């Protein structure tokens, strides 16, 4: 025999938890995909001396390309 | 976990203490027969058959409610109505 | 015989050995009735209250109503200022505030007495 | 549905003033006893045995 | 825990309890069965030594004596049962019992997972709804114009009536919920 | 290698001795390396030669800022607001430059610390010297500033000290 | 909680005050609006301006 | 400054404008994407401040303040449109032009860059928040709860604006900039005591001080959710930011009248504590608890070092979102049952699951539990105390134990146990109420992980 | 009674009409795009967005910076038997002390 258990609804925390997921990972994923490619296609900058009479730009002085951007 | 209790085995048992009691003659024993009435025993009598009874299924009987259990099937009720024993 | 039990604030009576249990008044046994008739009429409203099918809420308390306003909002009314009150107030307001601001004031004082003398182990203490 | 006359109030001063505190906090005449009057702000809230 | 208390507990009432706690306790110290049975022999010949006693005051005194020498001779640490107050395994499963008004506002999909019980369940419901009327009418003609002077409540005097303030003890969660 | 100045960064040289079994059973930390080798290893090898392939492809520089000196506090004038504000700027990076430096030699001593392991009370005087040296000075600097430090109250703090060296010369010298 | 934070922490800043106030307030409006009471008062007001400011 | 004050400005006309089924729509998504915009602040320097123009600027300390600001007004607009159904159109037009206001206001007192511009608007900041508090507040006491509030704060703050003005004539600019670059030591005199005395307690009543504080619980027990939320999360730290950046002037006489102030802050955080422990009313137990918090802040801006100042930079903010999370906790319950009794709702752990899980990450973030920015606050205030004093570390320790007390007992009296029998009215949590606590919650963890944006411009 | 008042209004569920509710409007078409918007733009946008962001910003602290150049005078300092921390900020020949 198999009798019935009384619980309270469970229902709306896990619709809640569900669209909370979702929206975490309908821009979660994308962002990580892109930062992803990012790293392995357009790597970091290589530290090098400043060629004379140059001036750069302060995205040139920075090092990871998102933070140049 | 454990196997559920039931009506039956629930009577069978208080019946099975009650035989085992001394002063309780088991051939005029039957489930309806009252400890003062008609078997013939008192207040510390009946004190001791619910601390058997006590012993006998592991929970304990609050003393309001152990002083109006003055028949088997009175016990019998009380404990399947404690325990949750329909059937 | 046997070695009296002494009762304490923070271990009472029990009530099998109140001498008040062993003498009962018929004055006694009236009060207890009363109690029990009090008690009777709280838990019937309650009861009632509680089995009402249209009932959707929350059964308001009266007495937890009283002691949470007695508890909050019925003390300064009825705050009078007597020697007891200015005596425990001082006491329990400035003694702690004058207590540690004498500690802490000894303690820097020995402190600067020591940085000043120049004989205070400061060596790698660089964070601040 | 609380009335304004079924709060804490102050000390009971005459025997009418315990009686209708008595009757307030559904207790007992003889049982009721309020806190000393030592202006610490119990008012006429019962000093119920203290035990837990 | 089901009957309601009285305003008083007799003598007898009192004597009782004391040799039921007496024995336990002894039971505690004796932990072994044949010692038991054999102190707790010897505990019921004292109590029929008193057993006949015409003086009442003398009853009472021989009851107080024996409850201080009770309470200087009890266990510090006697047997509870598990689901007794003091056992081990007293009010475990309190946070499992979930009450029928928790269980109505479940989503419909939740309801219609389960088809066949909300069925008896609304039958069950019906049934409290055409009685709340009988139960306090009842309630109401057979208390006292005082008032109700003890816990006690009458059972349905009637054929098709069902006793009153009844929803909540029939109603109340399983043993073992979950 | 390459990465960071191994003068910056100081380690001896290592000394891992050669391997003399003594016994005929298998080395089951050899077996389980092999087996690491070959499992994870090389894999990761593959991988990162494929992203460092990718990287040199797309190959840009970045640049190291260079700031010239400016006239300090003890030049500029009073209540000269610009050069107040330059020569403020001015000890603030060198601040952080001084508090990285003091950075560096605390690595320097943690790490030999952990390197020489059983006998570092001996063989790390050398790196506990440089930095209480450091410390000292450090202290000595940017001691007892205040939450709202500035190169003026770090200038007259300095010019404390160096009355009371000071007087303390004259004295020994009378 | 209720000797001095209910109590004389009130006692103190914020009933004193508003007592001070409600004492001051009752005792300037309590005027009957007679003539020639505050009449005598602008007198007296006028001699001590005369005497007392020089 | 203007990219983040203009579009609050225009968020007003979008309010009073909007239909009247989509007003709390369109607040909530563009305060989101105000609050976007305003995280650019985080970008700071490492030598000096960001002065966008003669009139605002923003440092390392007025950054998270203002992102703070920002992501608290949706927060506070999906709380009241949880509890406003029934009111009128143009009165939940004039609820969210209130918090429109008040954030704005906020916006530029954290912005200002002169004292006195600071002092009005900080000042200006008791008028929204004084409507919203006796306008919708629920109890009898709202009226006396805006009185003592109002008094309290105006009495501290006019010494203030005597003192500024004084000090205006003196040296001749509030200007923050000139008066950090052109500070001058104040002498040993009763002059400059007052004037120490005039603005440390301004700033102390808004903080506030132990003994300066009963218009706190007053406001906060008897205020509406979004009143109560921006009072703990932003208004209590005004104080704090005001002394921050009123002591730069204030020394070497800090040094000597901090001692009763000092004294009076760990005792009373402590007094606070203990009150924790016996309180019937969960959000006075809450307004307690943000009393305790804003002493202990108060004891690390006293004692005035650069690891304080860093600890009390971080001690703000994540007291500032636990206390939003917590009274908006604590409302939820009081819409379920219509009472603030602690005791009256109980088994909320079996009747709620998940709102008992939010009840339990809150109260963990209450107490200083690692690596959370709230330890990483109190870890720092209590070395900084320790290097200040050797007892300092008694007085922290046993207010960390009593915290911890006091916030377990309320998780375990709210959850825990069995619940009311009669209370059968607790229906299944919203997901707009789920919503409201993962965004309080979330932002906590992730600037646990990002720790060095809360630490101020000592870092 | 001593006025003319209404009786307190149950409390209204949201549930009762909407089982599917969000709890932020009585009319389930704009209850439900009331949630949409919030979810997205603040879980999203917001977080999401603004936390790597913040991630990803630049090194305006030079914290870097401040470790290469310490590096470089530690280098410098080092090859040349320096002090590697100097004991005095300013330089004594330009601070003039009073007689
Ligand atoms: C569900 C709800 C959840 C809610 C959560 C709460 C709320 C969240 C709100 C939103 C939060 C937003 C957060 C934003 C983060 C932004 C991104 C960021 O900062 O990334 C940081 C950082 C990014 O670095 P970067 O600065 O961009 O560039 C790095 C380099 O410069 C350049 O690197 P590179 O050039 O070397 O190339 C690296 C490249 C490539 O690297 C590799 O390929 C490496 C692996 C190679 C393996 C190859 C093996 C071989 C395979 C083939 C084999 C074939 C042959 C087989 C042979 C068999 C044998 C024969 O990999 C990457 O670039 C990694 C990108 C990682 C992106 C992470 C995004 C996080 C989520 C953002 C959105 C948030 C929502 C959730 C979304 C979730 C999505 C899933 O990434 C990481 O840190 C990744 C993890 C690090 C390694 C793992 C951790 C190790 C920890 C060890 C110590 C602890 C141990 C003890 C544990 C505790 C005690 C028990
Ligand atoms: C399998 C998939 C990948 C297939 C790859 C196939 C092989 C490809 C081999 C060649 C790869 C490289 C080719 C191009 C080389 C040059 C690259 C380049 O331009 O580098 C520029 C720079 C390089 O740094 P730089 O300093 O040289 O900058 C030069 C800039 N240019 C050239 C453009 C003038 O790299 C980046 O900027 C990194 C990419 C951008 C990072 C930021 C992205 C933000 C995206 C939007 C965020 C969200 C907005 C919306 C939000 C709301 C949403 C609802
Ligand atoms: C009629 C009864 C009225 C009772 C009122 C009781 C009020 C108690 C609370 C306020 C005072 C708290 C004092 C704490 C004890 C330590 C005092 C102390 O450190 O003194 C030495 C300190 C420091 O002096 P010192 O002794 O360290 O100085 C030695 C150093 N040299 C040598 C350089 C001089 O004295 C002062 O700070 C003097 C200025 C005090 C200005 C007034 C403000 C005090 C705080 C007000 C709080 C208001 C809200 C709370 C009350 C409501
Ligand atoms: C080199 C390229 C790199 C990458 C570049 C990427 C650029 C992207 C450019 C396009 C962006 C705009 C279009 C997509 C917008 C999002 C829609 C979406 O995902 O919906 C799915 C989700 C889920 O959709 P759903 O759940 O309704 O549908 C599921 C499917 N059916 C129909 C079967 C049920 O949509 C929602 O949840 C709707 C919520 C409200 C959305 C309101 C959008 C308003 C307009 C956009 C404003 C964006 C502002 C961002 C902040 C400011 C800038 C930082
Ligand atoms: C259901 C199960 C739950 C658990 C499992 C979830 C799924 C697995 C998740 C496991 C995560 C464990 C922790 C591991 C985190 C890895 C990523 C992390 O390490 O990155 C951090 C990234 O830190 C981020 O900065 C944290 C974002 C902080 C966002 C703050 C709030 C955002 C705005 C919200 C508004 C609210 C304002 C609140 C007041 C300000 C470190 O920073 P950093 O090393 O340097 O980044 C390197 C990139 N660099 C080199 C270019 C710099
Ligand atoms: C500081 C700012 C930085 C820059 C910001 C740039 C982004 C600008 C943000 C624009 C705000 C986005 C819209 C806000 C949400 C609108 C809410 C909404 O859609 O209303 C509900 C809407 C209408 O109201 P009802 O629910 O029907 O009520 C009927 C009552 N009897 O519901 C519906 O039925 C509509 C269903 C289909 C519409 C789908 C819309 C999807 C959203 C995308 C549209 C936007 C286009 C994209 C433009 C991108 C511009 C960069
Ligand atoms: C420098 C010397 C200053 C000289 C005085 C200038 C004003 C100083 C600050 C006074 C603030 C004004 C408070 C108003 C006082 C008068 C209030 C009053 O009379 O009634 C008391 C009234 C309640 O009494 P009932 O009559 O029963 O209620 C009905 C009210 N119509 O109390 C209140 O409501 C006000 C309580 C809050 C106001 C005070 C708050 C704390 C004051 C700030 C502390 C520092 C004070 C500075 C000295
Ligand atoms: C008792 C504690 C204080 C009671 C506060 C009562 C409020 C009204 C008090 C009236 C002012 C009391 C004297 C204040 C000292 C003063 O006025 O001058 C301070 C000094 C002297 O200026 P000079 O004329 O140039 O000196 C001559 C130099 N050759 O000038 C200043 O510093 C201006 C600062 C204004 C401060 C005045 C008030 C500050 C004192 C209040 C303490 C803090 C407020 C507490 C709030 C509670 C309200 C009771
Ligand atoms: P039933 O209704 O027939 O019950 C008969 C009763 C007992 C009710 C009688 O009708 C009755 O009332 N008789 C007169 C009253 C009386 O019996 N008084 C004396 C009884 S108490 C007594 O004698 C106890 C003495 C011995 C037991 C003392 C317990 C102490 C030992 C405990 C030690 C703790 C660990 C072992």
């Amino acid at each position: 025999k198999r009798l019935f258990i009384i619980k309270p609804s469970g229902f709306y925390d896990r619709r809640f938890l569900k669209l909370m997921r979702f929206y975490i990972l309908l821009t979660g994923i994308p962002v990580a995909i892109g930062i992803t490619l990012v790293n392995v296609f357009i790597g970091e900058a290589e530290l090098a001396d400043i060629p004379e009479g140059y001036v750069p730009e302060h995205w040139e002085y920075f090092k990871h390309p998102i933070s140049r951007w | 976990d454990a196997p559920p209790l039931t009506l039956e085995a629930i009577k069978d048992r208080v019946l099975y203490v009650l035989k085992l009691y001394d002063k309780i003659d088991p051939e005029k024993l039957s489930v309806n027969s009252h400890f003062m009435k008609d078997l013939g025993l008192d207040s510390l009598d009946q004190v001791e058959i619910i601390m058997a009874m006590e012993d006998e299924f592991g929970f304990e009987i609050p003393d309001i409610d152990a002083e109006k259990l003055m028949c088997p099937q009175e016990i019998v009720d009380y404990i399947a109505d404690k325990k949750d024993v329909y059937e | 015989s046997f070695p009296k039990y002494k009762p304490s604030r923070l271990a009472t009576l029990p009530a099998t050995l109140d001498p008040a249990e062993y003498d009962i008044s018929p004055e006694t046994r009236k009060a207890q009735a009363e109690r029990l008739a009090i008690r009777s009429r709280l838990k019937r409203e309650y009861l009632l209250q509680y089995n009402d099918p249209n009932r959707l809420g929350v059964i308001e308390d009266p007495a937890l109503i009283r002691w949470t306003y007695a508890r909050s909002a019925n003390i300064y009314p009825n705050f009078r200022p007597t020697p007891k009150t200015s005596l425990l107030g001082a006491l329990f307001g400035i003694g702690p505030l004058f207590f540690w601001y004498y500690v802490f004031k000894t303690d820097r004082d020995k402190k600067e007495k020591l940085i000043q003398e120049g004989k205070l182990d400061q060596t790698f203490n660089i964070s601040y | 549905h609380v009335t304004k006359d079924m709060f804490p109030g102050p000390y009971p001063k005459t025997p009418e003033e315990r009686a209708a505190a008595a009757k307030k906090y559904n207790m007992r005449v003889e049982d009721y006893e309020p806190y000393p009057d030592d202006g610490m702000g119990y008012g006429d809230y019962p000093k119920l045995p203290d035990r837990s | 825990a089901f009957s309601a208390p009285a305003a008083y507990l007799t003598h007898q009432q009192k004597v009782l309890r004391l040799y039921k706690r007496a024995l336990r306790h002894l039971e505690s110290w004796c932990v072994h069965r044949d010692k038991y049975r054999y102190f707790a022999c010897l505990m019921r010949a004292r109590f029929d030594e008193h057993k006949n006693e015409k003086d009442m005051v003398k009853a009472t005194q021989l009851l107080r004596q024996a409850e201080e020498e009770f309470w200087y001779g009890q266990h510090p640490q006697p047997y509870i049962f598990p689901e007794s107050p003091g056992g081990t395994s007293y009010e475990r499963y309190e946070c499992y019992k979930v009450p029928e008004w928790c269980l109505d506002d479940w989503h419909p999909s939740e309801k219609a997972m389960y088809p066949d019980y909300f069925a008896k369940r609304e039958q069950w419901k019906r049934l409290r709804r055409e009685s709340w009327e009988r139960e306090v009418k009842q309630l109401q003609e057979e208390t006292p114009p005082g008032g109700p002077r003890t816990e006690a409540l009458p059972p349905a005097r009637k054929e098709g009536d069902l006793p009153p303030l009844w929803w909540h003890i029939v109603t109340r969660p399983r043993e073992r919920p979950m | 290698p390459d990465s960071w100045d191994k003068d910056v960064y100081p380690e001896p040289p290592r000394r891992t001795p050669a391997p003399a079994p003594q016994t005929s059973l298998p080395n089951p930390v050899t077996y389980l390396t092999k087996i690491f080798d070959l499992l994870v290893d090389r894999p990761v090898t593959l991988a990162r030669e494929f992203i460092e392939q990718q990287h040199a492809k797309n190959r840009y520089y970045y640049y190291h800022r260079e700031f010239r000196r400016v006239p300090d506090i003890t030049e500029c004038e009073e209540k000269d607001i610009l050069c107040m504000f330059e020569a403020e700027m001015q000890w603030r990076r060198d601040y952080k430059v001084d508090q990285e430096i003091v950075n560096i030699i605390q690595e320097r001593l943690k790490a030999c610390q952990q390197r020489e392991g059983e006998s570092y009370r001996q063989n790390c005087a050398k790196e506990l010297e440089q930095f209480t040296q450091v410390s000292k000075a450090f202290q000595d600097r940017y001691s007892d500033l205040g939450a709202h430090y500035s190169a003026r109250k770090c200038l007259a703090k300095q010019k404390q000290r160096m009355l009371a060296e000071r007087k303390a010369a004259k004295e020994a010298a009378a | 909680s209720s000797l001095l934070d209910l109590i004389w922490l009130e006692t103190i800043l914020p009933k004193t005050t508003s007592f001070i106030q409600m004492k001051m307030s009752i005792m300037v409006s309590n005027q009957k609006g007679l003539i020639k009471l505050y009449f005598l008062s602008f007198l007296i007001t006028i001699m001590i301006s005369m005497t007392l400011f020089n | 400054m203007l990219k983040i004050i203009i579009p609050t400005t225009m968020l007003l006309p979008m309010t009073w404008m909007s239909k009247h089924n989509m007003i709390w729509i369109n607040a909530t998504v563009h305060s989101l994407l105000i609050s976007l915009i305003s995280l650019s602040l985080l970008n700071q320097l490492g030598e000096n401040s960001l002065n966008f123009s003669l009139t605002f600027f923003s440092d390392s300390l007025s950054a998270p303040l203002l992102v703070l600001t920002t992501w608290l007004l949706p927060l506070m607009l999906m709380a009241s449109q949880s509890h406003l159904s029934k009111e009128t159109t143009t009165r939940k037009k004039l609820y969210i032009t209130m918090l429109i206001l008040l954030q704005l206001f906020l916006i530029m007192t954290f912005t200002a860059t002169e004292l006195i511009l600071f002092y009005i608007l900080f000042e200006a900041t008791l008028v929204p928040t004084l409507i919203i508090i006796t306008r919708w507040g629920n109890q009898t006491e709202r009226l006396n709860a805006g009185l003592y509030f109002l008094f309290y704060t105006l009495a501290g703050s006019l010494p203030l604006l005597v003192a500024l003005v004084y000090i205006q004539n003196t040296t001749g600019s509030l200007n923050f900039l000139i008066i950090h670059y052109w500070s001058h030591p104040l002498s040993n005199s009763w002059s400059n005591i007052f004037m120490w005395l005039a603005c440390i307690m301004a700033f102390m009543v808004k903080m506030p001080l132990y003994g300066l504080h009963l218009w706190l619980p007053k406001a906060h027990v008897e205020a509406p959710i979004a009143g109560s939320m921006v009072l703990a999360a932003v208004l209590l730290k005004l104080g704090g930011y005001g002394m921050m950046r009123i002591t730069t002037i204030l020394n070497p006489l800090t040094n000597y009248m901090a001692y009763p102030f000092l004294m009076l802050s760990m005792w009373g955080m402590i007094m606070t504590s203990s009150i924790c422990l016996r309180q019937t009313d969960l959000k006075s137990l809450i307004a307690y608890s943000s009393v305790s918090h804003m002493a202990l802040v108060i004891v690390a801006i006293m004692i005035q070092t650069p690891w304080s100042f860093m600890g009390a930079t971080a001690l703000m903010i994540a007291h500032g979102l636990t206390s939003s999370m917590l009274f908006c906790l604590a409302n939820t319950n009081y819409e379920r049952v219509h009472s603030r009794t602690m005791i009256l709702a109980r088994g909320l752990q079996t009747l709620l699951p998940l709102m008992a899980t939010w009840w339990l990450v809150a109260s963990l973030t209450n107490l200083a539990l690692p690596p959370s920015i709230n330890l990483i606050g109190e870890l720092f205030i209590i070395t900084a105390s320790f290097s200040w004093s050797n007892i300092t570390i008694i007085l922290m320790g046993m207010n960390m134990m009593i915290t911890a007390l006091y916030s377990l007992y309320m998780l375990i009296t709210t959850q825990r146990g069995k619940y009311t029998h009669h209370i059968n009215n607790i229906k299944p949590s919203f997901t707009r109420e789920n919503a409201l606590m993962a965004l309080h919650i979330l932002p906590l963890l992730l600037l646990t992980l990002n720790p060095k944006m809360i630490l101020g411009p000592l870092y | 009674i001593r006025l003319q008042e209404d009786p307190d209004p149950e409390d209204e569920n949201l549930y009762e009409k909407n089982p599917d509710s969000h709890g932020y409007d009585k009319d389930p078409i704009v209850d439900l795009w009331n949630m949409r918007v919030v979810f997205f733009f603040g879980f999203s946008i917001v977080l999401v967005l603004g936390s790597t962001f913040v991630a990803y910003l630049p090194d305006y602290r030079m914290q870097e910076w401040a470790r290469r150049e310490a590096e470089r005078l530690v280098k410098y300092r080092e090859a040349n038997g320096l002090p590697l921390m100097e004991s005095n900020c300013f330089d004594p020949n330009k601070i003039q002390l009073p007689e």
